[PDB]
């Protein structure tokens, strides 16, 4: 990803205070808000109806927490996202058959997140960075659709 | 949008209030720094930070998204004049729409923390969405 | 849809005629074979080449195009039930509304290449993603 | 790009067919009416009001046989996508500022011409490896806005 060395220390020093948990499992659980049809692919974890129901589902928290971790990994090896990336490229591609076009949609619902829980300390400069950080991902977790 | 949207849009909008505009200058500082291709539409600008084009810029965007949220049941009607601009003359890339109104999302989430909740936010999300649409019309 | 669309919509349909639901078939397979990840939504089909559950789909599916081309005014009306289907019960991905629309253009400059013709296709472009809309309107 | 060896071949058989002029003219032209903010790029051209004075405008028709001519170098090129359009990408990028969107919306419109011209002969299946290598295209010229 074309990230400059300042840009890279940002990116990094804001990772050291993300809790994975609080922010994996509010980010899935907007994506299923705001985006409706993206529960389709999570029938498995129960009632998904109301707002309500969702953010406080423990399997959303969980599996929340799960894709914020994976993503911590992108962002600690920005120099090699598509083989981070490989093995869960296959899995949503071949297994799950996620459009591509979702991957943007969480990338960018993890922004606004950062954003509600970082205030003025996520700056313009630092979301630009980071929409570079989710951009690299959703392209490395889209390769083996190709 | 469905009435409860329209509720929670009407209810957002209010704890905005009066910032508005500085809401919508800091949207669009963020869109030109996050998406760079949006800056070509604006080479007339001075694009600095804290550039008076930009704030002045900001301010025009905010005031048309609270006559907007005024018009809820009339969009098209509200904002006719606004979609010739942005589609006959601007030729503005329908892409660029759903940059600026993820920017503006952001810019909400920031200042407004305890007020954007996931229903919020969905609402919010709709409403841009169907500004997006209308301002797109005419192609 | 401009009143000009609404002419070159009519008249486009009006040379489709009867072959509305064969053109509906080809237009599914074609969206099966190039864009396999929309095969998910029909586990309960047999996507065999002149499966008999495709050729039936097909029709439902010109059928439903054929209604709507005679509500152009009022497609939310028309088309309804349709929305809470798609929306609701299947929660169809909004991007497989863009990829089945492709195809059916596809299949119509296939068929028709003689009446294809530019302003034709604008038309019928902007009437798909009017009625792709209203099925993804519900949420 | 994931093609077999039975699909290139249909493939490269059909581009043997492919007037490029033709072709790459109606491609654009199309491009320019159906999606008319794509006409921002081309004020150099002139005229591009009405339908008719898109598809007879002479630049329109020797542009697009120029843009054909660069998606026949990939045709012959799959295995090496990236690095066939390295310079182009860096252009629609850099110097243009092209959003990749159109990309994918000027091969989808080319897919379209493509069935118009060849009919019948224009298969399902046929259709299927030109989407695959469309996107391909458009996925290389991308490469540099990442
Ligand atoms: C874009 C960033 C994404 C990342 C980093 C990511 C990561 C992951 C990870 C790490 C797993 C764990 C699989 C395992 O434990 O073996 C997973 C599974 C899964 N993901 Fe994703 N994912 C992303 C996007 C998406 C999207 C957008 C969707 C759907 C809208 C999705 C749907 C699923 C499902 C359904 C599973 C399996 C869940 C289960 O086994 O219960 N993912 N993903
Ligand atoms: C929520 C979406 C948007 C709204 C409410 C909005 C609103 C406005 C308003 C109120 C004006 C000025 C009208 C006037 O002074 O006559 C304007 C102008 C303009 N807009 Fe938009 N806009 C939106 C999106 C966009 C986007 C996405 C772009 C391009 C990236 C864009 C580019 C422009 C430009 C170039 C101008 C002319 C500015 C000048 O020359 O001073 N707009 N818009
Ligand atoms: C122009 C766009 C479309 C139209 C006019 C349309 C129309 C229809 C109609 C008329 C029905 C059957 C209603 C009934 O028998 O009760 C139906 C069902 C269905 N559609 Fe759509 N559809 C469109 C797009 C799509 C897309 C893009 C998908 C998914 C890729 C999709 C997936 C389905 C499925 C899974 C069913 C249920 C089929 C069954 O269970 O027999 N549809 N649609
Ligand atoms: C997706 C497949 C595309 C291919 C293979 C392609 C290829 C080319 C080629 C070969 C040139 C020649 C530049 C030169 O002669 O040095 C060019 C220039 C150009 N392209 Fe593209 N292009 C594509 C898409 C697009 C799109 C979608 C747009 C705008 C909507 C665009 C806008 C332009 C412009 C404005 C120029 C410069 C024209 C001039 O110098 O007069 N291209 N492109």
């Amino acid at each position: 990803v074309q990230l400059s060395g300042e840009e890279k220390a940002a990116v990094l020093a804001l990772w050291d205070k993300v809790n994975e948990e609080e922010v994996g499992g509010e980010a899935l659980g907007r994506l299923l808000v705001v985006y409706p049809w993206t529960q389709r692919f999570f029938d498995s974890f129960g009632d998904l109806s109301n707002p309500g129901a969702v953010m406080g589902n423990p399997k959303v928290k969980a599996h929340g927490k799960k894709v914020l971790h994976s993503f911590g990994e992108g962002v600690h090896h920005l120099d090699n996202l598509k083989g981070t990336f490989a093995a869960l490229s296959e899995l949503h591609c071949d297994k799950l058959h996620v459009d591509p076009e979702n991957f943007r949609l969480l990338g960018n619902v993890l922004v606004v997140v950062l954003a509600r829980h970082f205030g003025k300390d996520f700056t313009p400069e630092l979301q630009a960075s980071y929409q570079k950080v989710v951009a690299g991902v959703a392209n490395a977790l889209a390769h083996k659709y190709h | 949008l469905s009435a409860a949207d329209k509720t929670n849009v009407k209810a957002a909008w209010s704890k905005v209030g009066g910032h508005a505009g500085e809401y919508g200058a800091e949207a669009l500082e963020r869109m030109f720094l996050g998406f760079p291709t949006t800056k070509t539409y604006f080479p007339h600008f001075d694009l600095s930070h804290g550039s008076a084009q930009v704030k002045a810029h900001g301010k025009k965007v905010g005031d048309a998204l609270t006559l907007a949220v005024g018009h809820l049941d009339d969009l098209p009607g509200a904002l006719s004049n606004l979609s010739d601009l942005h589609a006959h003359k601007l030729r503005v890339d329908p892409v660029n729409f759903k940059l600026l109104s993820h920017c503006l999302l952001s810019t909400l989430a920031v200042h407004l923390p305890n007020d954007f909740t996931p229903a919020v936010h969905a609402s919010l999300d709709k409403f841009l969405s169907s500004v997006s649409t209308v301002l797109t019309s005419k192609y």
